[PDB]
This record gives structure tokens, C-alpha cells and sequence, in this order.
């Protein structure tokens, strides 16, 4: 499991 | 043991990217962008729905998913048509199904519009998860070096 470093919340 | 050097990864994810045979378990609306328990609870819920439909004679949709600089794309297997498209900037979290080595899911959407997409892979889910990890890390690195466009 991991977070996407390029994710954009807005 | 696959080569994950930058040059190799670029060739791997460019264009159509990497394709994997799979089945769509389902898509569920969730309250946050990330969370191990959030994802496992959603996966458990969606699988429960599938199991209930399976007792009625219903089967999961056969698909193939691709991982590329364009993000995650889900195509219908029978027709080859694109059915779902989630851009890299729209995907927030990737999670393996703790109870199934052949299942995983991801959370996508902007704030207030989060959804968990659950996938049952034909083979092990690990390679797909690692490809997503490598893809995201690569994009981050290329962006930091201002070279994403020259490699996409």
C-alpha cells in the first residue's frame, strides 16, 4: 500500500 | 527480477504502456483519499456484492487494464473499448487485498469525490502494484527535473 506522490487534491 | 532503471521504465510506460488481463470487482464511493482500513473495508464490501451476484448467476466483467503516463485505463475485454480512465493526478492511493494475492484496488478522484476501484487480476496483483509504484515515482522524478514532457 502506498500514496501517489503526484496526486492532486484539487 | 525485472529491470526498473529509469530508461527501462520510460519505455515501459510510454504510449499504451503495460497491459494486464483482469476482471472488474466494482467501484465504491469512499470518504477519504487514502487509508489501509478504508480500502480493505471497501474491497470486502464490493466482493460481498459480487459474491451475492455470483449466487444469482452473475459474473464479473472481463477487462484489461493498462498502466501508462496516462494513468490507469480499464478496457472491456470483449470489445476492446475504453470504459474507465483515471489520470495519474487523480489517483491518490494503491492497496493490495490483504486476503487475496490476485486482487488490489486504488482510490481516485478529487476531494469529496473519492472512489475505490477494485480489480481481480488474472495473475498475481504484485507486478501491477509495483508498476504503479514505479510509474508514480518516475513521474515525480521527471517532474522535479522538468523533463516529464521529453520522456512522455
Amino acid at each position: 500500500n502506498f500514496d501517489n506522490p503526484v496526486y492532486r487534491k484539487t | 527480477g525485472q529491470d526498473r532503471s529509469e530508461a527501462t521504465l520510460i519505455k515501459r510506460f510510454k504510449g499504451e504502456g503495460v497491459r494486464y488481463k483482469a476482471k472488474l470487482i466494482g467501484i465504491d464511493e469512499v470518504s477519504a483519499a487514502r487509508g489501509d482500513k478504508l480500502c480493505q473495508d471497501s474491497m470486502m464490501k464490493l466482493k460481498g456484492v459480487v459474491a451475492g451476484a455470483r449466487s444469482k448467476g452473475e459474473h464479473k466483467q472481463k477487462i484489461f487494464l493498462t498502466i501508462s503516463f496516462g494513468g490507469i485505463k480499464i478496457f472491456d475485454e470483449k470489445t476492446g473499448a475504453l470504459q474507465h480512465h483515471h489520470a495519474v493526478h487523480e489517483i491518490s492511493y494503491i492497496a493490495k487485498d490483504i486476503t487475496d494475492h490476485r486482487a488490489f484496488g486504488y482510490v481516485c478522484g478529487k476531494e469529496g469525490n473519492h472512489r475505490f476501484v477494485a480489480i481481480k487480476t488474472a495473475q498475481a496483483a504484485e507486478p501491477v502494484i509495483l508498476d504503479l509504484r514505479d510509474l508514480f515515482q518516475l513521474i515525480y522524478e521527471l517532474k522535479q527535473r522538468e523533463e516529464l514532457e521529453k520522456k512522455a
